[PDB]
RNA sequence: UGACUGCUCCCUAGCAUGCUACUACCG
RNA sequence: GCGGUAGUAGCAUGCUAGGGAGCAG
């Protein structure tokens, strides 16, 4: 903003003049004078405006790029993180039961409501009262779906262990009860 | 409108996406190549390669959306609170979520009264409260689609009824868009399910 | 203005309930949550005393918690 | 158009922690809930257009509170420029007249 | 905005040609000092506002700074102010039954489960010294939460029952005495 | 853990247009 | 003597962008 193209000859030209006004010459120096430094301050006018706008237009520029690489890392760390979750679900398949149960399928393609149903390794009940209780986990070993399952673990709504023992008509009420049972598929 | 009577007598797990199993590089995964509706029959997909290379982007996305993975690498479940068919729990942990009370101004509320507010038989009066509640609350609300029932309709009179509801609808214009011309607001609100760990609707409509 | 006074300060009192971890007892919460939602809902002002009586019951049977006489020295509660 | 009484004075009463309990910090939200309460001034019931009023009068209670209270221990010394705005009906009045100002 | 030279060069221009202006004089004159004193007025008039928005704006910014310390020092002592707040209005609501069980409680005769309202239930509280059952327990009824309650067990420190006759003056400190009675609520 | 729309108020930044003003150039 | 042009300042108007909040289905 001070060492412009035309600063120097605005300067000079300025200083010039004004010593030629303290010289106390005629007034045709001064007209003089006048016009020099008019078209003078005219000209610095344009070359103090259009770099002034050019230097934000660098700027905004500037910033643009900078979010879109940012933008661009972002895409890149979303891809990997997707990659890695489906490699890591992936091996949990139980390839040999899936492979059997496909095999049958007369041209590959099966309801994915049977897939769990009939491959699955882990078995989850969730119980409202003892009465809906004894009527489908009583003892140690039950059937449902056509399969043979046996008890692992109970818990209860605030995640705490509790013995088959305890899980009776009297002591029904001193219990949290929505229990969680898991039982394993047997043989 | 006869397939909404004829889908009644057929067993209910045989509906829904059909999975088969495709190689990409060498290893096999599952995903969704199709859909068996209650009303619109059996549909296949047009665009389905068996063998391919490592995949892009978008099909990430859509293998990520699918439900066929995560229901075939997780555990059978049988609930008995509810009596809506259950597919399978995703973890070994059975989530309870509450609901808060909330929170007391107790300036504005003496202000109120000392201006001669809430006094015995006024015609103004708190109803509108933060009602909590407990643990079992969001299943015991999802068990209301228990009173969605099917349903078949008179045909002859519906294909009239829509004729006059197509008349209603007649002032307007409308189409397809390219992507540029989406106008989207807040682009900071949840994503969905599987995208929700790993940030807002701005990081997929950015990258 | 005995009865909005009631339902206010239960509101206060579950606030300060939950703020002590108690959502952590299904039962006890369960409890708590059905008392409040009921003291709201209420239409004379003695179910809703006795309620509240039930409700505070839980926070004066809980010995570390809070200091009973401590907040009974600071010009408060008598 | 005018809504319940009882939904506007439960909206000032009962809220989520930080957006209220300290009025000074948001004093927008009442500017937009005596707005939507305006028309319960002309009811023929009298303590329909209170509520108005005590909204008014909690708004004004707020604003000096706010310029006392930061005057005080601070040094900070607050101007009521076009402020008293908010506490006169003409400001909530133009809402409802046809001229689609915004 | 009396404050810059800005002010000080305009104030002087002023003088000087309000001055010649009224000793009255030609036009030449006149046409100099207007000419040489509306630069000095725009330079003033500048910052006459510039100032003022400058002002304005910091004020602004101050006020935004304090709110948001003071909304974070206050979303850091929710629980004390709740509990102050919640003793405060169990003060102003003024019951007997209320004000019973707190001054129980203050004294050391907490219960230990849900106060039942029902004509029947089983009530437990701890009575530490001889004072409390003196003032609570006379007879064989019990006085609890502004309402009347049957004894029917007493149980010590070492869990064996003690029979109400046994319970005296001199007779009591030979005890364990943080006692447990069981009551059921009159009708 | 926080969906899809619609309307309204407040604050800041940019753009466009208009009004007035101060100098300077040109005829 | 009148107009045009080039910067500069204040004021007003409508859009776009960002943030905070309110109501309704």
């Amino acid at each position: 903003f001070s060492s412009l193209p035309s600063y120097a000859a605005f300067a000079t030209a300025q200083e010039a003049y004004e010593q030629a006004v303290a010289n106390g010459d005629s007034e045709v120096v001064l007209k003089k004078l006048k016009k020099s430094l008019n078209v003078a301050k005219s000209e610095f006018d344009r070359d103090a405006a259009m770099q002034r706008k050019l230097e934000k237009m660098a700027d905004q520029a500037m910033t643009q790029m900078y979010k879109q690489a940012r933008s661009e890392d972002k895409r890149a760390k979303v891809t990997s993180a997707m990659q890695t979750m489906l490699f890591t679900m992936l091996r949990k398949l139980d390839n040999d039961a899936l492979n059997n149960i496909i095999n049958n399928a007369r041209d590959g393609c099966v309801p994915l409501n049977i897939i769990p149903l009939t491959t699955a390794a882990k078995l989850m009940v969730v119980i409202p009262d003892y009465n809906t209780y004894k009527n489908t986990c009583d003892g140690t070993t039950f059937t449902y779906a056509s399969a043979l399952w046996e008890i692992q673990q109970v818990v209860d709504a605030d995640s705490k262990i509790v013995q088959l023992s305890e899980i009776s008509m009297d002591n029904s009420p001193n219990l949290a009860w929505p229990l969680i049972v898991t039982a394993l598929r047997a043989n | 409108n006869f397939n909404v009577l004829f889908s009644t007598v057929f067993p209910p797990t045989s509906f829904g996406p059909l999975v088969r199993k495709i190689f990409v590089d060498g290893v096999p995964f599952v995903v969704s190549t199709g859909y068996h509706f209650r009303e619109l029959g059996v549909v296949h997909n047009q665009d389905v390669n068996l063998h391919s290379s490592r995949l892009s982007f978008k099909e990430l996305l859509v293998y990520a959306a699918d439900p066929a993975m995560h229901a075939a690498s997780g555990n059978l479940l049988l609930d008995k609170r509810t009596t809506c068919f259950s597919v399978a729990a995703l973890t070994n942990n059975v989530a309870f979520q509450t609901v808060k009370p909330g929170n007391f101004n107790k300036d504005f509320y003496d202000f109120a009264v000392s201006k001669g507010f809430f006094k015995e038989g006024s015609s103004v009066e708190l109803k509108h409260f933060f009602f909590a509640q407990d643990g079992n609350a969001a299943i015991s609300d999802y068990d209301y689609y228990r009173y969605n029932l099917p349903t078949m309709c008179d045909i002859r009179q519906l294909l009239f009824v829509v004729e006059v509801v197509d008349k209603y609808f007649d002032c307007y214009d409308g189409g397809c868009i390219n992507a540029n011309q989406v106008i989207v607001n807040n682009l900071d609100k949840s994503a969905g399910f599987p995208f929700n760990k790993w940030g807002k609707a701005r990081l997929y409509y950015d990258s | 203005s005995k009865m909005s006074d009631v339902k206010c300060t239960s509101v206060v009192l579950l606030s300060v309930l939950q703020q002590l971890r108690v959502e952590s007892s299904s039962k006890l919460w369960a409890q708590c949550v059905q008392l409040h939602n009921d003291i709201l809902l209420a239409k004379d002002t003695t179910e809703a005393f006795e309620k509240m009586v039930s409700l505070l019951s839980v926070l004066l049977s809980m010995q570390g918690a809070v200091d009973i006489n401590k907040l009974c020295e600071e010009m408060l509660d008598n | 158009p005018y809504p319940d009484p009882s939904r506007i004075l439960g909206a000032g009463c009962f809220v989520d922690d930080i957006v209220k309990t300290d009025g000074t910090l948001m004093i927008e939200r009442f500017v937009s809930l005596a707005i939507d309460a305006y028309p319960l001034t002309k009811h023929p019931n009298q303590e329909y257009a209170d509520v108005f009023h005590l909204y008014l009068q909690y708004i004004r209670k707020l604003h000096d509170e706010l310029t006392g209270h930061m005057l005080d221990m601070y040094s900070v010394m607050l101007t009521n420029d076009n402020t008293s705005r908010y506490w006169e009906p003409e400001f909530y009045e133009a809402m409802y007249t046809p001229h689609t100002v915004l």
